[PDB]
């Protein structure tokens, strides 16, 4: 397990994660509070 | 030692030919000859392409440039375990011994030889280009 | 022709010369560093200019330099 | 000078100018650049070991 | 002796080495220094023979990795029948295929972009597919999303069972090198098992399923009530109704009274005239004797009883007066060396997919393909591309077995040997090849474009003036049209409509027609023999120069893959083999662009449109007789007139591929900096924002490097083909999709 | 052997005539004696330069000014549809 | 225009004579040991 | 038995002999050509050869030619544009012998005709040639009975 | 008002006398 976790601590594997999660978080934002032009 | 003269009643090596060989400038420039004795009779890539057999005993091949020469001699040193010896032959007959130039190969420091292109500091102490202006010379390193 | 100077930084490391594939360098006694030997080039007029003594060099920055000058038939590498 | 104290470089030409090694020995027969460094980065050739004068480093 | 022969558990199965990146190689297992050993861990990943020297290692990486190659192509497999079953109009279509335009992908709605879901018929919001599913699955028999749910979940679990099988044979019963050396048996296998026995099957599925069932459909049958494939399996009465032989069972089978059967194994030749395809029974006895045909084929070679041939007699027998040893030393490189295999097979099927791509066109095998135009313009496309990329992989192979594999003691005066004996002669010769034919090619339409600019049409190479007319391709054209009289007699028509004779229409649509060959024609096709003729000399020339040159003599000591020997010898850049692949990529694309606008332009204006009382009125109206003999005609009539509808998309469901058109446009152009520029340059640039960096204590310890020469050059390359076949793709498909 | 210093440098480099052969014997006597006097002012490379140079420029200075009007090139018949229409009511 | 047949003479004096005798001289020049 | 050897036995210098370069009939042929007739003077020698490609080259520029629709004016436009490119290259040939020119066994004596006497002879017979070739060209277009 | 064509050859012969002088400048410049 300590393996296998440090594959997925592996920079490919970060950024898959990290970007999955930035952008699933501004594809919900863009579902709930559709067309955001202005503050 | 002396630089030994080049033997032209050595054989060379078997060959079928081809299209890599010598050509006009061997007869009107100057060509190439590299010698060597081998141990036994065995296959050798030819530097200008194609496999060759290599005869026991004294060998002579002729080559159009002086690296193809080093190549082939590369090849013998480092997979027959082979010495060899280099001349550069010119169209008026002249045969000029080449290498190793004092028996010795050049890797291996020898007593005898001189420095030539030494300079006694170190890279970045060269002066500025406009030091060397109207002077004739090549460059900052060439003062 | 191509001109090769040596600085004083070498090492003796003989790299350069082993790399060098129309034989320009050699190795010549010297005092000034562990090695008691300096690369030295005698034959620029067969160097070709490919810089593969400066790839085998590993001081910093470089012990051997090739300027490359003048054309000729060896220089360029010409068989023809 | 010493074994193992850092030194920073002083040759403007090095990949290291600037930065700070470690001393890994120095040549006592009188050669040109007896201080041996090693350093923690490579540079571009990949190599960390240099040769240098005296007057090259600055003890630090 | 041929037999089973493996190692019981080679290597532990661990995530040990997962957590390790770069563990395969001894220079990059101790990690990185320099950004440059990241991009070298990816590019030396599947460089097994680097890894390590023993052939029965790689071997067992190979074989191991095509299995899993072979899941992933599963996986991909069951996703397509699986948006077909779940996310199609698929049964829509299935009523009314001449209308309803199909659809397997619908995107969700969110930032606007559900405009992308369009009105593709059959009540259904989608994007529209090109693929040609819809048309396999009909002639499959597949009437329903449960038949389509069902083959993706079977090509799901066969896909776990060769990701199981990769697992299993590298890492539990990994084959040792004897077993894979073993190319009389593999041949054997593979000629009967695997070809035969699959176009057997095949033909088994057209005859039991795929022919009554589209026979019903092709009678106007409601899909909904035609009878599931297993009634026409059990009910021998079912099929005897369609064919009438069946009947009698498997008695004229195995009397030899074949010719009863005639009514679902035919020679008609030609298409159906309802689906605009060919007949399925055609196909039938085509399959039957495709397999026997391999079946007896898989019986040639010996392996455990005496009879056969033996593959190394059979080369050393064949030389000859002028050829010295011959094919001697051939069979102990083709059992040794993985990438000559590799550089073959690569030839091979790259030149089959493109022969496919022109089968396919002419002879369209589906019902209702070929009125699809965007179908058909999409697989004609699609499988020349892949068939131009396999080409360049087997040149880049080739190349690397003459670095790595080769060895002049086993090549004594053979043809390997005699080929790199007069390789001056044979890249000489196809130098002045090369520039005959760009001259009296690509000067033709030089010569027009200038007369009809000067106001001289009359002095043009054209149909109506200096006529060069393509009188083999016509003979050609003439006899296959003339074959069913009496060169084939018992084959009712000729193999496809392209060589004369009448048009085929599906809903007032043309299907196929005679393609007539004119002038532009034969300039066209003097321009793709140009073309392949200069890509083959650079790839060969890679080929024959990678171990040495005048130029460069220890080049096999450099490598199959390095940037130069320096700037001397006057200049030594991209002298490797791999920089001639790297440059034998960029004509491969002038090359099967050309191609391809060719097919395009061609089919809009000679074949494609709709059917009226008077005749056809083509899509783009005849006019590529007219103007396909100048540079100018193809730029404003092909690109700037058919690039109207992809320009035009914004609004519409089309609108993805006009962003595409510009992003592709962008990632072309982004190419030329990589391409035209040095790394020199970006690594002193480097320097300066690290120094930024180096200020405000935000260096990275991994020290960045500028790209290598090498990888500048493949980035430049990646990105350049990525931009234009993209571009070209999005101009085809917007272009198609809305006027076909 | 393929080498030898001297007296074989030829053979060495392959300086051979694959195909040329001595033969002073070809033509005809009087054929010959009219063309030696045919090409005779030519043989001096000032004077064929010279000749190639007057006939060129003469053959094309006449082409430009007599030539081109007698085989009629569209450039010295000149326009006969009163000049071409350009837009904004532009001539 | 006024000597309007000098277009026909000058064009291929320019066009072709200059040319050919610029090519040949400086070809002899550039080629002289 | 093999048809491909070394050039003149010798596997070193870059040339293979094939059926190609040394059959009977090859060698032959090449041998009676004007080019390689070493003794015979270089201004005949260009006399035949400006014969020969003075008299071909103006085919192409009768039947392909701007005025090649206009009868008459074809052949005669034709044989001019024949005799413009013979000039051309004379001049070529001139220049060619003035930069070029500033042993061989089979011993033989070089040719006269590389040297730069021999190819200013050589430039003046293929003057000659060339431009009687074309205007025997011309004739020809004005006397065979199947020209069309 | 068209030129005349002594106007034309008086600019023409004014062009030979200053490319006379150019050519003298060029062959100094060079030597
Ligand atoms: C990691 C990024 C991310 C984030 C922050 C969210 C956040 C949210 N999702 Mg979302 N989701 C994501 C990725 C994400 N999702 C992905 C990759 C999928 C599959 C395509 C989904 C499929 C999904 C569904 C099907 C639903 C949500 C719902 C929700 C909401 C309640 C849980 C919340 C706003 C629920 C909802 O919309 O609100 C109740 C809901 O029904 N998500
Ligand atoms: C620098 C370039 C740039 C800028 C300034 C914007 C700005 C914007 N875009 Mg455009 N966009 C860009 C490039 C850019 N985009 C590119 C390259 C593309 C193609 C991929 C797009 C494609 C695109 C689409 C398809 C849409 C936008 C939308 C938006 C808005 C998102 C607002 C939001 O989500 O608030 C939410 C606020 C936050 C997420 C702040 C984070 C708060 C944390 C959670 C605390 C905003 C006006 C959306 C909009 O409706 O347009 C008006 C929209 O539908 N963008
Ligand atoms: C090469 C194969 C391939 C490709 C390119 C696609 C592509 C797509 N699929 Mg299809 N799929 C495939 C194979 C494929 N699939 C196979 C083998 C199956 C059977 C398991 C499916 C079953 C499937 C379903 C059931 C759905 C898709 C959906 C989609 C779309 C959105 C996917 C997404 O956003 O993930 C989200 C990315 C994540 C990282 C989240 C993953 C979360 C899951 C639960 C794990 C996208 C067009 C969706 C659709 O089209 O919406 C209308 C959808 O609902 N796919
Ligand atoms: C009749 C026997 C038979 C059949 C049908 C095959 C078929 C195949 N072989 Mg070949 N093989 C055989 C005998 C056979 N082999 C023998 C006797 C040897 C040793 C001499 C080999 C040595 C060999 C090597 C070294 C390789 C192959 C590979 C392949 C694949 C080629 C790519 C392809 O077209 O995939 C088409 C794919 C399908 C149609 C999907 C279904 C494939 C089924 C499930 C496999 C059926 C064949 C298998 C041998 C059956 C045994 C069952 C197993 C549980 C024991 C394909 C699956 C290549 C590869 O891809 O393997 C991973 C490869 O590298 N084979
Ligand atoms: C349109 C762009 C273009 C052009 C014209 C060329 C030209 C050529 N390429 Mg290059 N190439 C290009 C793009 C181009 N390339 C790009 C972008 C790359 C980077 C990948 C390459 C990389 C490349 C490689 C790797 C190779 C070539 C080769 C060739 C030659 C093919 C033989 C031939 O057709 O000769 C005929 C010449 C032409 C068709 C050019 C047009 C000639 C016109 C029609 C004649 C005009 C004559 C003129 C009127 C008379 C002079 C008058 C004037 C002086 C007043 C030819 C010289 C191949 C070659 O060298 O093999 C022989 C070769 O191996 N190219
Ligand atoms: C640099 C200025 C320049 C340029 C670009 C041109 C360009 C042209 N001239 Mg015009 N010319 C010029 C200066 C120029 N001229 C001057 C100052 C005069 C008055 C003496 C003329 C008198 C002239 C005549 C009489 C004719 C042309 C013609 C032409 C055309 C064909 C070329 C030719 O036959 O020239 C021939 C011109 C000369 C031999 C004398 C002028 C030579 C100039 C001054 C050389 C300048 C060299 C430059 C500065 C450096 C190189 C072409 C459009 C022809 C024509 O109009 O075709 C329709 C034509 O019949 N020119
Ligand atoms: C400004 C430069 C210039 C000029 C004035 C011309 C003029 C001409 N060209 Mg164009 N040409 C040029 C540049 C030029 N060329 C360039 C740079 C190219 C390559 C891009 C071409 C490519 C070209 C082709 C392919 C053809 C022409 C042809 C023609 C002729 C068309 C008119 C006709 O019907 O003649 C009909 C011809 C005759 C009535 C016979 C004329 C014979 C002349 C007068 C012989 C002159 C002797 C010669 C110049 C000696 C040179 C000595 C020394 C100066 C070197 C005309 C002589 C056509 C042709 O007719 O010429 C052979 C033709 O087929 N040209
Ligand atoms: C503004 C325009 C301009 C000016 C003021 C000069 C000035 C000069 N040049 Mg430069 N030149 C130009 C344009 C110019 N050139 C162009 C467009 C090119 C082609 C790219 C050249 C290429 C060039 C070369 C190759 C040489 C010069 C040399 C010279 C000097 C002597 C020129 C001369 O007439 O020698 C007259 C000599 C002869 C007529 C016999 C010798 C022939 C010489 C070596 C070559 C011809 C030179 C001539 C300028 C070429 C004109 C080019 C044309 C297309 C405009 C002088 C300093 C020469 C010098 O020695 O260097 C300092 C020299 O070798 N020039
Ligand atoms: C349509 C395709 C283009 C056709 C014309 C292109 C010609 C390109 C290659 C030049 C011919 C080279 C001859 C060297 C090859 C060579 O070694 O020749 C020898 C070859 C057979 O030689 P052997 O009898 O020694 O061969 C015994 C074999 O078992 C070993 O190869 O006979 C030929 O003449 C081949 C046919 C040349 C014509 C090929 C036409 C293809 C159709
Ligand atoms: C632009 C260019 C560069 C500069 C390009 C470089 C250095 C590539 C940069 C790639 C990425 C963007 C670097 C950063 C990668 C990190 C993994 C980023 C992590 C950050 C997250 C947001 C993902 C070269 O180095 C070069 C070399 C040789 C010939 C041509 C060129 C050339 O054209
Ligand atoms: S540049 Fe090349 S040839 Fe010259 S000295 Fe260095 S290694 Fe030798
Ligand atoms: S110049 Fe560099 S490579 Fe050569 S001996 Fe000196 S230190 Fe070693
Ligand atoms: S420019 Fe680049 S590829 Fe060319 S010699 Fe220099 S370093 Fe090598």
């Amino acid at each position: 397990m300590k393996n296998f976790t440090t594959y997925l601590s592996t920079a490919p594997v970060v950024a898959l994660i990290w970007f999955t999660f930035t952008a699933g978080l501004l594809i919900e934002i863009n579902r709930f509070f559709p067309d955001p032009l202005v503050f | 030692w002396k630089p030994p003269t080049l033997d032209p009643s050595t054989p060379s090596p078997i060959f079928g030919g081809s299209t890599g060989g010598l050509l006009r400038k061997a007869q009107i420039e100057e060509f190439y000859v590299i010698t060597w004795d081998a141990k036994k009779e065995q296959v050798f890539e030819m530097p200008t392409g194609g496999a060759a057999i290599m005869r026991s005993g004294p060998n002579l091949l002729k080559l159009a440039r002086k690296e193809q020469c080093l190549a082939l001699l590369t090849q013998l040193r480092n997979k027959f375990k082979t010495d060899g010896q280099i001349y550069r032959v010119f169209p008026d007959g002249e045969v000029q011994y080449l290498h190793p130039k004092d028996g010795v190969y050049p890797e291996k420091v020898n007593a005898g030889r001189t420095a030539v292109g030494a300079k006694d500091r170190s890279i970045g102490k060269n002066t500025n280009p406009v030091a060397v202006k109207f002077t004739g010379k090549l460059g900052t390193y060439d003062v | 022709s191509h001109a090769v100077k040596i600085y004083d930084t070498c090492i003796g490391c003989t790299q350069c010369v082993r790399a060098c594939p129309t034989d320009v360098l050699e190795m010549v006694p010297w005092d000034g560093c562990k090695a008691s030997q300096i690369a030295s080039a005698p034959r620029t007029e067969d160097c070709v200019g490919c810089k593969r003594c400066e790839s085998a060099c590993p001081t910093d920055f470089l012990s051997v330099r090739v300027y490359l000058g003048s054309e000729t038939t060896r220089s360029m590498g010409l068989a023809y | 000078r010493l074994w193992c104290v850092q030194v920073k470089v002083l040759r403007p030409e090095s990949y290291w100018f600037n930065e700070v090694g470690k001393v890994v020995s120095v040549d006592q027969s009188g050669i040109r650049y007896p201080v041996v460094v090693r350093f923690p980065t490579v540079n571009y050739a990949g190599v960390s070991t240099n040769n240098y004068s005296l007057e090259e480093v600055q003890e630090v | 002796k041929v037999k089973i022969v493996v190692d019981g558990n080679p290597v532990e199965t661990s995530f040990e080495r997962w957590a390790k990146p770069g563990h395969f190689s001894r220079t990059l297992s101790k990690g990185p220094s320099t950004t440059t050993w990241i991009w070298n861990l990816h590019a030396d990943a599947h460089d097994f023979d680097s890894h390590t020297s023993d052939l029965e290692e790689i071997s067992r990486k190979v074989f191991s990795a095509h299995f899993g190659q072979l899941g992933i192509i599963l996986i991909w497999l069951s996703g397509m029948y699986f948006h077909g079953a779940r996310f199609s109009n698929y049964e829509a279509w299935l009523s009314d295929p001449i209308h309803i335009k199909p659809s397997a992908q619908v995107v969700w709605p969110v930032v606007g972009q559900e405009i992308l879901n369009g009105d593709v018929g059959g009540g259904f919001q989608g994007v529209q597919i090109t693929s040609g599913f819809f048309q396999l699955w009909r002639a499959s028999g597949i009437t329903s999303e449960l038949q389509l749910y069902s083959t993706a979940i079977g090509g799901l679990v066969l896909a776990a069972a060769m990701f199981f099988a990769g697992w299993f044979h590298y890492h539990k019963a990994a084959p040792k090198l004897e077993w894979f050396q073993n190319v009389e048996s593999m041949l054997n296998h593979h000629l009967a098992g695997l070809l035969g026995l699959g176009s057997l099957a095949w033909a088994g599925h057209q005859i039991h399923v795929s022919l009554p069932i589209n026979k019903l459909l092709d009678a106007g049958v409601d899909p909904k009530e035609i009878p599931l494939p297993h009634e026409f399996i059990l009910n021998r009465d079912l099929m005897a109704q369609l064919y009438p032989s069946f009947s009698k069972g498997l008695a004229p089978f195995f009397t030899i009274n074949w010719s009863e059967y005639s009514d679902f194994l035919t020679f008609q030749g030609g298409l159906n005239p309802v689906t605009g395809g060919l007949w399925l029974s055609d196909q039938a006895h085509h399959h039957l004797a495709i397999a026997v045909l391999f079946l007896v084929a898989g019986h040639q070679y010996r392996t455990n009883w005496g009879i056969g041939h033996s593959i190394k007699e059979i080369l050393e027998a064949h030389k000859g007066p002028f050829t010295g040893e011959g094919h001697k030393g051939l069979y102990e490189i083709l059992t040794t060396s993985w990438h000559a295999q590799l550089a073959i097979n690569l030839a091979l099927f790259g030149s089959l997919s493109i022969i496919v791509a022109h089968h396919m066109y002419s002879m369209p095998p589906y019902p209702y393909l070929a009125t699809d135009y965007g179908t058909q313009l999409s697989i004609f496309t699609h499988h020349t591309w892949i068939g131009g990329f396999c080409i360049v992989g087997a040149g880049a192979h080739a190349a690397i077995f003459m670095v790595r594999d080769y060895d002049p003691t086993n090549n004594y005066n053979n043809l390997l040997d005699r080929v790199i004996r007069h390789r001056d002669a044979i890249v000489s010769h196809l130098n002045w090849v090369c520039i005959f034919l760009g001259f009296h090619s690509f000067g033709l339409y030089i010569h027009n474009d200038t007369m009809s600019a000067l106001g001289r049409p009359q002095d043009m190479f054209s149909d109506t003036a200096i006529q060069l007319q393509p009188v083999f391709a016509q003979w050609i054209q003439n006899t296959h049209l003339s074959a069913p009289q009496f060169t084939a007699p018992n084959a009712l028509a000729p193999t496809s409509p392209v060589w004369g004779g009448d048009v085929v229409a599906v809903g007032g649509k043309v299907a196929a027609m005679p393609i007539t060959l004119g002038t532009a024609d034969f300039m066209v096709h003097h321009i793709h023999a140009f073309t392949i003729h200069v890509t083959v000399l650079i790839l060969l020339k890679g080929v024959l120069y990678a171990r040495s040159s005048r130029l460069i003599p220890d080049k096999a000591n450099l490598g199959f893959r390095f940037p130069c020997d320096g700037p001397g010898r006057g200049g030594t850049c991209q002298v490797s083999a791999w920089d001639h692949v790297f440059l034998g990529l960029f004509w491969m694309y002038n090359s099967l662009s050309i191609a391809i606008f060719h097919f395009s332009w061609k089919m809009q204006s000679d074949v494609w449109g709709t059917v009226n009382s008077t005749g056809v009125s083509h899509i783009t109206g005849g006019n590529f007789s007219q103007s396909a003999n100048t540079i100018n005609g193809w730029l404003r009539d092909f690109l700037w007139a058919q690039s109207s509808q992809v320009i035009q998309s914004y609004g519409s469901a089309l609108s993805a591929y006009g962003l595409i058109f510009l992003g592709a446009h962008f990632i072309w152009a982004f190419s030329l900096m990589f391409l035209f520029s040095g790394r020199g340059y970006w690594q002193e640039l480097i320097e300066s924002i690290v120094w930024a960096h180096n200020k405000l204590k935000v260096a990275p310890s991994i020290q960045p490097r500028a790209l290598s020469i090498t990888q500048g050059r493949a980035v430049g390359v990646a990105h350049y083909l990525l931009g234009g076949i993209a571009t070209t793709w999005s101009f085809f498909l917007a272009r198609i999709i809305a006027v076909g | 052997s393929e080498y030898f210093d001297l007296d074989d440098l030829e053979d060495t480099t392959g300086s051979w005539e694959l195909y040329g052969q001595e033969d002073e014997k070809r033509y005809p006597s009087l054929q010959a004696e009219f063309f030696n006097r045919a090409a005779a002012p030519l043989t001096r490379r000032e004077s064929l330069l010279a000749f190639t140079f007057v006939g060129g420029a003469g053959s094309l200075l006449l082409w430009g000014a007599k030539g081109s009007k007698d085989v009629a090139l569209p450039i010295q018949q000149g326009p006969k549809k009163g000049g071409e229409k350009g837009p904004r009511g532009k001539i | 225009m006024a000597a309007a047949y000098l277009p026909s003479v000058l064009v291929p004096l320019v066009g072709l004579v200059f040319p050919a005798i610029a090519m040949a001289s400086l070809f002899l020049y550039i080629e002289k040991e | 038995q093999q048809v491909i050897q070394p050039i003149n036995g010798d596997p070193f210098i870059g040339m293979l002999e094939t059926p190609v370069t040394s059959s009977p009939l090859v060698a032959g042929f090449l041998s009676n050509l004007p080019a390689y007739r070493i003794g015979v003077s270089p201004l005949l020698r260009g006399v035949e050869i400006g014969l020969v490609h003075g008299f071909l080259v103006t085919g192409p520029f009768i039947k392909l030619g701007p005025l090649r629709n206009i009868p008459g004016v074809a052949e005669r436009a034709g044989c001019l544009s024949g005799a413009g490119l013979v000039v051309i290259l004379a001049v070529a040939l001139t220049i060619y012998g003035a930069s070029a020119f500033q042993g061989v066994k089979t011993e033989l004596q070089r040719d006269p005709l590389q040297t730069a006497d021999g190819w200013q002879k050589f430039s003046a017979g293929w003057l000659v040639g060339g431009l009687s070739g074309v205007a025997w060209a011309w004739i020809l277009t004005q006397t065979l009975p199947y020209y069309s | 008002m068209p030129l005349s064509d002594s106007q034309i050859f008086i600019a023409l012969f004014i062009a030979l006398l200053t490319g006379i002088l150019a050519v003298r400048l060029g062959l100094e410049l060079y030597s």
